[PDB]
């Protein structure tokens, strides 16, 4: 329990645990400047994942699951060893080679079923 | 079979990374103010109860002398008393030749001039005028120039600035606090040397109170360890390196300026005010500071111990006093209620060490023109404290250094040192890592998005 | 009719007037330090909102209906005397003991259909 | 392709390329004092259009279709003329005139069904 | 041309003398005098 407790839990036990984390990122001397630029570099880092977040179209939430399959040569583990076994550090390590093309599926995606939603909107 | 990438927001992962930590002051003005040259005021409330977490299954790496809590705080600081020099009295008209005499001359002792009675002409009100004031200078800050003439030590080389006399110079404890999406990591091990794996980590919205209080050669109220003395050196193999030690429990110092001395004004402009010293009510006594005898010769018996455990077992460990240097390096100053000692720490360190109530008193003596550390030409002038000056402190470390010879010769020499008050800070925020959380990950799950 | 026009209206009249609030909550010398602490000051308290809104899955809605029951021990009152009889301010008064436990529960509750949704998209 | 390629594109043509433009728009000396400003004015200028496209229900959307109609005396185009045939930049300064009125009818005609729905939740 | 809503139905309570509205421009103006007067001369030399 508390912010990043489950740190060093495997990545399922500390997938219970999101809205921890997730309700913890956001919260003219020389201690009025580092106190306001401390503000202002709170609020663009918590804004920089929320419009990522939004183009994927995740808004909301924090758990969404997308249309958009693993293809098995960015990680061919199972999803036993997967989910109970490694944590979320030891995985970000692992997968880090592939996030950039992953996170340009989850957009280039999206933008696909948002316009064959609005193409079905029409019928 | 088949998978989908399904993205989590507020995953537990983190990168060390450095960025503008800021303050929470737990010690806000209680009612009773008296501004420092420090948070007070301007440094946010801090929490009543802060957070920790205990990071289980985790062991993060800590490398003490790679961190950047420490180079940071280390300009915090340097620009909070530039900050507070700036809007107060600059004492450039005091560069004139002083008519200085002895206070005492045959008065008492061997004629000594520990003080010095100086008269010297100055523009009061008028500026085509200037009468004939006088001040009570010390042997420290007047530098003879050939009832001889003196001068200020400082004014050929550095610029004086003479201290707001309503600003506090009592150090207040400071938390240092992450922003939102950064958190500090603390190691919670009891035998922490700041370098290696910590397998017990915390997680802390930000540290513990830092008394910014500046000294050399003794870390003095600073924080105890927890078990046993701990050394900690960058590379304990080069002599230019320092040693920082950390005592288990304190050692007690106490001393005074035991001279009543009574603050005068001397107008050295319109709506400018020179504080000079008067006069002084009593006897002229000496400053000196007081530690125990046998609490601190097994203190010190402690520090020989774990000296052994990186020179050798079977070693002989001699202390010896400061080589040379400023006043600062060479002699334990500090900052006691506005006043400056360098006290002779001699009878400290004056041991040695085979392998198998009584009090020490230090000479302290005052200076009033302090120069700035790391270098500049510039200078700070400190008015005189009216009354009698007593507090006492807790001895809580050690910056000891080694001299060259330990590649033949069986014996280790430490004499003190200080100077670098990196040095200060870095004896408190050891323990204390920040990282940066990233809450955004992938993972395949089976899921699947309607349509 | 306008910003706050209907805070002596009961609690019914004032939630057909939502949008007008809603819609007015965003909008170096001394006088610029000072105006710049006003923007800084009104966007990070614009956010602290919308995240709070955001973890009991109320986006983009000014009326969301949650999954958690009121408990009649929060307050036992009727569902006409509380929406045609209070206004928002003295409701607010009177259930001020137990916001922080609503708001407890709401986030809680969001992450458990949450989880369930994430479990039944699998079958 | 790239930030505002499709600029001269046809406004059916430019409706293809929309997360190019929706993923840019967010990204104590004389240098710092404007670096700073800059930081501020674009993360308040990026909130200004995320809470307009939530108070119409659009919130984690490039392409929303919503319940009110055109009006035709506001555009009284062809839909064939409009999408392949003018570009963006004209078809707004053609239809200057009407955005405070679209805008307004917007917002309006989503906080009626959001009571619509939150009154048919009850039965 | 200014906005102003009449709260009907609407009774609060004033207190002209714990106001913080004008102890943050009593300071505003103190502050505004003092920024006008350090980028000029001092008459220093007219001690005569
Ligand atoms: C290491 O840490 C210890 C404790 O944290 C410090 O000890 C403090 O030392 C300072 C400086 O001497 C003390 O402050 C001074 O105290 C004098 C006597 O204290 C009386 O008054 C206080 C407050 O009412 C009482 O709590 C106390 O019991 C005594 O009755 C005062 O006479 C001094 O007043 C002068 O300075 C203040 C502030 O500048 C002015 O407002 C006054 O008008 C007057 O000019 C001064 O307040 C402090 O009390 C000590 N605390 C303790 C617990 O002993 C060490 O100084 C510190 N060492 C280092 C090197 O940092
Ligand atoms: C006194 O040193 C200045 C003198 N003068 C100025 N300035 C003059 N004009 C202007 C604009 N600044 C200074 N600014 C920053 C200064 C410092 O932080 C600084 O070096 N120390 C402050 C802390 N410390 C001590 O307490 C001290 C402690 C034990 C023994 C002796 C002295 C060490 C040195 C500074
Ligand atoms: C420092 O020297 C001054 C002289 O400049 C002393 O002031 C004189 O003191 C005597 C005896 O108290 C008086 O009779 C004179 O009238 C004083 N002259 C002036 C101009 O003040 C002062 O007493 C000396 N102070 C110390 C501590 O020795
Ligand atoms: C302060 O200035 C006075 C003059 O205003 C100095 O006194 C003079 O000293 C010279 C020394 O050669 C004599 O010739 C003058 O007759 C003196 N004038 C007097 C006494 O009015 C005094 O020495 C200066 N003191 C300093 C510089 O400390
Ligand atoms: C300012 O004056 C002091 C004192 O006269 C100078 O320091 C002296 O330097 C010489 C040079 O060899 C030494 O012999 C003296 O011992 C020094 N005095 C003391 C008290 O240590 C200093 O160099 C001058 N500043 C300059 C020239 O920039
Ligand atoms: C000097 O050290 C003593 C410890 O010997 C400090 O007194 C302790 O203070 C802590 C909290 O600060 C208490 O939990 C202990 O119970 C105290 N012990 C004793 C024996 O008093 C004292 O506050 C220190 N003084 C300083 C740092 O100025
Ligand atoms: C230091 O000297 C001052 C004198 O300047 C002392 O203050 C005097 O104290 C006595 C009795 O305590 C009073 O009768 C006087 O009226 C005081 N005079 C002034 C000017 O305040 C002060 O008490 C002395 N301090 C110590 C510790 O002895
Ligand atoms: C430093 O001063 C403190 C008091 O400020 C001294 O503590 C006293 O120690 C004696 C032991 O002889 C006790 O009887 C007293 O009760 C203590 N007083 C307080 C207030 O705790 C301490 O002994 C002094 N130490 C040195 C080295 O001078
Ligand atoms: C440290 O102590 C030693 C001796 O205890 C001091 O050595 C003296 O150094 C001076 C040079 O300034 C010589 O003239 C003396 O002959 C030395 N004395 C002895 C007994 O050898 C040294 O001055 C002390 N230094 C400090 C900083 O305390
Ligand atoms: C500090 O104290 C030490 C010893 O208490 C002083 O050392 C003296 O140094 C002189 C010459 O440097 C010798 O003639 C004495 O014999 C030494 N005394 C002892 C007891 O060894 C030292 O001078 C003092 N001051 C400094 C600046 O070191
Ligand atoms: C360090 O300690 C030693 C002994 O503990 C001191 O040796 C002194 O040497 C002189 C030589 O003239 C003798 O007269 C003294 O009697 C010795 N002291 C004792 C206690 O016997 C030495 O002076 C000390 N050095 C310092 C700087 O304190
Ligand atoms: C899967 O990843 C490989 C690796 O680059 C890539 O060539 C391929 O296009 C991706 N898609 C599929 C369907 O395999
Ligand atoms: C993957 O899961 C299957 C399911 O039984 C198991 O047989 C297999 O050994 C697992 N693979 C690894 C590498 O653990
Ligand atoms: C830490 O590792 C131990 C090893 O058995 C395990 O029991 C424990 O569950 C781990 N920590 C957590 C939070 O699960
Ligand atoms: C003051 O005392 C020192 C001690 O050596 C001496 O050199 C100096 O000449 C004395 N000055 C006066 C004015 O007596
Ligand atoms: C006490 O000091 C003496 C020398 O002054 C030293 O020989 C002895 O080892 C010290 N005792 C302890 C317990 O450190
Ligand atoms: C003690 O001496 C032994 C010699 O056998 C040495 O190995 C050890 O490092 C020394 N220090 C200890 C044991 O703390
Ligand atoms: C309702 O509120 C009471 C009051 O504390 C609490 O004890 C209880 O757990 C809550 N839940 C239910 C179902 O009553
Ligand atoms: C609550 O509503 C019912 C519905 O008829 C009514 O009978 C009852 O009197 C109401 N209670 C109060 C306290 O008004
Ligand atoms: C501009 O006109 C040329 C010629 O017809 C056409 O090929 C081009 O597509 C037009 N602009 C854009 C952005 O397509
Ligand atoms: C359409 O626009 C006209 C032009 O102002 C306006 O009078 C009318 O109310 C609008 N609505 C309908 C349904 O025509
Ligand atoms: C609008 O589209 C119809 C569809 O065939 C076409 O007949 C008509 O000419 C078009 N109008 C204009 C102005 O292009
Ligand atoms: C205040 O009371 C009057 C009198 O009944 C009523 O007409 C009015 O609606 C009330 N306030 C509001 C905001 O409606």
């Amino acid at each position: 329990l508390g912010f990043l407790g489950a740190a060093g839990s495997t990545m399922g036990a500390a997938s219970m645990t999101l809205t921890v984390q997730a309700r913890n990122l956001l919260s003219l001397t020389v201690w009025g400047i580092k106190q306001l630029q401390a503000r202002v570099l709170a609020v663009e880092r918590y804004l920089r994942d929320q419009q990522l977040l939004g183009i994927w179209g995740c808004s909301g939430k924090l758990i969404c699951c997308t249309n958009v399959p693993w293809n098995s040569s960015w990680s061919n583990r199972n999803l036993s060893e997967i989910w109970d076994n490694m944590t979320w550090l030891q995985w970000d390590k692992e997968i880090s080679n592939y996030t950039q093309i992953i996170y340009g599926l989850l957009e280039e995606s999206q933008n696909q079923q948002e316009k064959n939603e609005q193409d079905l909107l029409a019928l | 079979e088949n998978l989908w990438v399904t993205v989590y927001y507020g995953v537990p992962v983190w990168k060390d990374a450095e960025t503008t930590l800021f303050c929470a002051s737990d010690a806000k003005a209680y009612e009773t103010e008296k501004h420092n040259v420090w948070a007070t005021h301007a440094c946010v409330p801090t929490d009543p109860n802060p957070q920790e977490i205990h990071l289980e299954n985790v062991t993060e790496e800590f490398n003490m002398w790679k961190n950047n809590m420490v180079e940071q705080m280390h300009t915090d600081i340097i620009s909070l008393w530039d900050q507070s020099l700036k809007p107060c009295v600059k004492l450039t008209p005091l560069c004139v030749t002083l008519q200085c005499t002895n206070v005492t001359n045959n008065i008492t002792d061997d004629m000594r001039g520990e003080l010095k009675n100086c008269s010297f002409n100055m523009t009061t009100e008028l500026r085509d005028k200037k009468q004939k004031v006088y001040s009570l200078f010390y042997r420290l800050d007047v530098v003879q120039i050939n009832n001889k003439e003196y001068r200020l030590i400082n004014c050929n080389t550095s610029a004086i600035t003479q201290a707001c006399p309503k600003v506090s110079f009592e150090p207040i404890p400071i938390h240092y606090c992450a922003p939102a999406g950064f958190a500090i990591l603390k190691c919670k091990d009891k035998k922490f040397n700041g370098t290696g794996p910590c397998p017990s980590v915390s997680t802390v919205q930000c540290t513990h109170g830092i008394k910014p209080v500046v000294s050399t050669q003794l870390l003095l109220n600073g924080s105890l360890a927890e078990e046993e003395v701990m050394i900690r050196s960058e590379n304990i193999t080069n002599n230019a390196k320092n040693i920082l030690v950390q005592f288990n429990t304190p050692v007690q110092i106490n001393c005074t300026r035991p001279n009543n001395n009574t603050r005068k004004s001397i107008r050295i402009g319109p709506g400018q005010a020179f504080y000079a010293t008067g006069d002084i009510i009593g006897d002229i006594r000496q400053a000196h500071c007081n530690v125990s005898k046998a609490t601190w010769n097994e203190t010190l018996g402690k520090v020989v111990k774990q000296l052994r455990k990186h020179f050798g077992n079977n070693t002989i460990i001699r202390f010896a006093n400061s080589s040379g240097g400023d006043l600062e390096v060479t002699t334990h100053s500090f900052n006691c209620g506005g006043e400056f000692f360098y006290c002779n720490t001699s009878g400290l360190f004056n041991s040695t060490w085979i392998s198998n109530n009584d009090s020490i008193t230090l000479p302290c003596r005052i200076k009033q023109i302090i120069n700035m550390w790391q270098r500049i030409g510039q200078a700070m002038y400190a008015p005189p404290i009216q009354g009698v000056i007593r507090c006492v402190s807790n001895i809580t470390g050690l910056i000891l250094t080694r001299d060259g010879g330990s590649t033949n010769s069986t014996t280790e020499t430490f004499r003190p040192g200080g100077g670098d008050m990196r040095d200060n800070w870095r004896s408190e925020l050891y323990k204390y890592k920040v990282v940066k959380i990233e809450p955004l990950g992938v993972a395949p799950t089976r899921c699947k998005r309607r349509v």
